[PDB]
């Protein structure tokens, strides 16, 4: 598993485009989208609105460092 | 995080290498 | 029958032929250049709110200024600015003045054209690459020296690549030409293939294609341009 | 002669396209600089009688 | 036997239909080469539309000559047959 | 028919170019040069001479 | 054997191959336009409209180069040159 | 030798070759088109509906070229031009 | 030189130059379509599921093509046009 | 001659073709599914198990049209269509 | 003339049209697939000892198509179908 | 039939190829140089003038190519070796 | 004319195209793994040590084809199968 | 009744237009990958300038070599050709 900063899956939207974080997932630094959201599956999911985020994937751990609206509304299920 | 950006960044800002979604100067700027 | 080349009003002098209809075609375009030319010298001013010829001569110097300004210092290179422009507007004339409506039968089913584009002849482009070859190959000279000069070029920017720097020097000047050449000849083909339809079809295709040849004319301007500049560039350093 | 009228046709549809979709932006394009070249020497002008002003008043 | 002429021109034909099938190809595939460039250039970036069109028709300068220069040729083959005896 | 070798016009051709060539060179790139460097020059004066109102009358009081 | 039957094969063989080249280029250089294309408007939707001026222009090329071999086919089909 | 024997043969060829580089570039062109789809839909599952618009224009075009070439086969095996 | 021995030749050549044709586009389209959807499921694996409807999309563009070019090669080789 | 000189001659070459095509598309399609197959399981190691369902799809997709071209090469070399 | 010559000589174009085609596929499928792993390895040193398992299924995919083409072109100049 | 005849025409098809591969490799080969250029040019306003030095060292090489081929073709069809 | 004529044609014609097949497979093979080369040597400059190890395989599977076809092309060549 | 050197050397000549086509597309599309690579690796590390190169030329001197080789080959068959009665 992976420690997010334990969890199975960590679902989020960069500026690149939406990202899928699995255990082993490469070295990361990136900018998550202005409205992102994050969902961390762990062995129910976690649902999260981060605005303005950074997310940073390592050998071991994820650290997840109008827009805010959007994000509000995607962590809720209304996208 | 930073240091990381600048280590593989061009620093002009007014083992195992990190990825960057985009390039690694945007991030630097943000 | 579609009578490829076959040059009109061709006459002889001192034991040389001459393609009438292509000195012509040149000499219309530069009567055309000219005018233009004193047109703007006439009208040129500083303080007025300038012409509609001012305007375009002004953003042609822009352009050509701007391109070799970035490539080499304009000081360094200042005799490149005319040059380039002036091939700039030939070119682009010699082209656009081909989509006149100069096309009638030959009286017996064959297309003539009354004014051909100088370009597709290969003694115009020849003419010019050429000239293009021989003036920036003397400017590499001055700048390096006699002797100086043909060292740079044959070794080039590594020296292990002796060779093909040779070949690629000899392919400056017909890759400049037959470009050229090739971009208005076919021109000249594809329209007298659509004279072989009928008028109340022949309309539409020529018409087509003769509103994308002026872009291509345009096009073809500006990357000959573009290139001598580059060239000069090239053969002017160190 | 036919393919003469032809040809004709088609340079009328090439020049009923240059003037009605062409001619206006590359006209604005011309209009556009002549009016800032215009306001240049304006604000060009206006500025020399500033100063002009500026000294009057001062001394 | 048959006229050489023949052989001539359809060798001629071969031979042009050849030269202007890999022009065609080259250029075409250059150019979509050279405006995926331009296009997601344009994209990145909207402020460098005006610095990207100078090098862009440099290299369809450098591209799309190819395919021309063959079209020559290929007009060298066909309308003035060499070796057409 | 080969189309390719070069004729006489080639010179022809040469000739008529330089021609234009020179004009362009006296009568088009010159005087439009010089008319660019005297609008840069007027831009510049203009903002100089704005600036210097400015600091004038604030100097004059 | 006649000896236009040998022009006109050759002919038709010398067209075939210009229009497959010409496919091939124009259906290569047009997916690669559009895949170009398609990726910027995926990335922001606020590009679509400047986007389409370099795609026009860059099918503007390629496709004019698969036309003008549209035509020499023809030429060559059609009007065989040397046909004698 | 039957004059229209070398003709038909040739035809055949040519309109061989013809299908050939069409169906080259069609199936290059549309899966380059699709690649870009592909990814702009993965990355932005909202764009889905903004993707289709220029994908389509891009096969359009892939498709065009394509079958024009199949008219020009038909042409060439159906009823051969130069036939004696 | 019975003349049908030269329309078979001509024609079988021409559905082999239709086969190649096909498979190269038919192979480089599914091949980069699926380098399209490889690579959207392991940036994002839980998009597999939403990424088939525009791949199949893309392989239907591309195996169509492939299938047509078969369809005709029938033709070349099994009822040959311009046959004696 | 013999007829049948010329069609199996016809039909070798037409194979040669077929085998041409089917393997460039089959070797540059597998080798853009492999290189999509690698950059994927050097990015998400743990999605291995989930890129092997589309990898085996899309090779599948392409091994088929190379191995189709088989089936109708052995035709045109055993079972030459239009043979006297 | 004899019949096996020209039969010989089909075989040998089909036989060079088959080498070349795998010769294509093989070189360009594998650079792609080693395009792949030397950028693999070049952002996780350490990950080479995983990206040899997918890059091997790779090779191994594009090699044996051109093996299979090889095989082929053994039999087409060594025992020639139809040669009588 | 004069053996000069047959020499020349298959010393025209020579050439036709030897231009044909060098308008392909030098039209992609620059194509994909302009690419890397125009990228450069995009992501960095001020490399002009750096990355022109490498890229006409890499045309240098790509046209080079091109251009001998072309000579061969003078030799090919304008003194072809072997005429007799 | 002699059988052996025909037959050392096609064998030649043969020769060429596994020449040409091999030549551009090995081209392209070699320049995308350069490419992915160079590009890991930019990235990471000390990583060159390590880099040549997997390049070099990939160079290997892409030579070896070029060369494996190069000895066809002698047999083809100077000891052609069938000749009489 | 014909000649069977002219068979051979159509033959011949037709093998080398082969070997210099495909030589030529190599050669042309290899170098042209290795110098957008160069390229790009210049553009992001403009001091890698001298660095690129020893991979660079690495990789241009097999694809030239190839490309030689094959013009090594033509020259056999089109001045020396094999077979030839």
């Amino acid at each position: 598993d992976l420690n997010v900063e334990p969890a199975t899956f960590v679902f989020t939207r960069t500026t690149a485009g939406e990202i899928g974080i699995l255990p082993r997932h490469i070295p990361l630094v990136a900018q998550l989208v202005d409205d992102a959201m994050v969902r961390v599956e762990r062995e129910d999911d976690l649902r999260i609105a981060v605005d303005g985020g950074f997310l940073s994937v390592t050998e071991e751990t994820v650290r997840i460092l109008a827009a805010w609206g959007r994000a509000r509304l995607r962590a809720l299920g209304q996208i | 995080m930073l240091t990381e950006l600048a280590g593989a960044s061009a620093l002009d800002h007014p083992r195992t290498l990190y990825s960057f979604e985009p390039d690694p100067e945007t991030l630097f700027d943000a | 029958a579609i009578h490829v080349g076959h040059h009109t009003l061709v006459f002889e002098l001192f034991g040389m032929t001459f393609n009438g209809d292509t000195i012509l075609a040149t000499a219309v375009t530069a009567v055309i250049v000219i005018a233009l030319a004193f047109y703007l010298r006439a009208k040129v001013t500083s303080t007025g709110v300038p012409s509609g010829v001012q305007l375009f001569w002004e953003a042609l110097t822009i352009q050509m200024r701007q391109q070799i300004e970035g490539s080499i210092g304009m000081k360094i290179a200042p005799f490149v600015l005319p040059l380039s422009v002036t091939i700039f507007v030939f070119i682009l004339i010699s082209n656009w003045l081909a989509v006149l409506p100069l096309q009638y039968g030959g009286a017996d089913g064959a297309a003539a054209e009354l004014y051909k584009a100088p370009a597709s002849d290969i003694n115009f482009v020849l003419a010019l690459a050429l000239f293009v070859f021989v003036c920036y190959h003397a400017a590499g000279i001055w700048r390096r020296g006699i002797v100086g000069h043909p060292i740079k070029v044959v070794k080039g920017h590594v020296a292990f690549l002796a060779p093909i720097n040779i070949v690629e020097e000899l392919a400056k000047p017909i890759s400049l030409a037959l470009r050229l050449f090739g971009n208005i000849f076919a021109g000249g083909i594809l329209v007298a293939l659509i004279a072989m339809f009928p008028w109340y079809i022949q309309w539409f295709p020529n018409a087509v294609w003769k509103t994308f040849d002026l872009f291509v004319g345009l096009i073809q301007a500006f990357i000959f341009s573009l290139l001598t500049i580059l060239y000069f560039s090239q053969s002017m350093e160190l | 002669m036919s393919i003469f009228i032809g040809q004709l046709i088609g340079f009328a549809v090439i020049a009923f396209i240059i003037v009605k979709w062409v001619v206006p932006p590359v006209r604005t394009l011309m209009r556009n600089q002549q009016e800032a070249v215009r306001a240049a020497l304006a604000e060009s002008a206006e500025a020399a009688k500033k100063l002009a002003d500026a000294d009057a008043m001062h001394a | 036997d048959l006229d050489p002429n023949a052989i001539i021109t359809a060798g001629a034909l071969i031979g042009g239909g050849l030269i202007m099938g890999g022009g065609a190809i080259g250029a075409g595939i250059g150019d979509g080469i050279a405006g995926n460039a331009l296009i997601s250039g344009i994209a990145r970036q909207p402020e460098a539309q005006g610095r990207l069109f100078t090098p862009f028709f440099i290299t369809v300068g450098l591209v799309e000559a190819a395919y021309f220069i063959n079209l020559a040729f290929m007009a060298l083959f066909v309308f003035a047959t060499p070796g057409l005896q | 028919s080969n189309f390719l070798i070069p004729n006489g016009t080639f010179f022809a051709v040469l000739i008529i170019f330089l021609i234009v060539l020179g004009v362009i060179s006296k009568w088009v790139v010159p005087p439009i040069s010089k008319v660019l460097a005297e609008r840069e020059a007027m831009l510049a004066k203009t903002a100089a001479d704005n600036r210097k109102s400015a600091e004038q009358v604030a100097a004059a009081q």
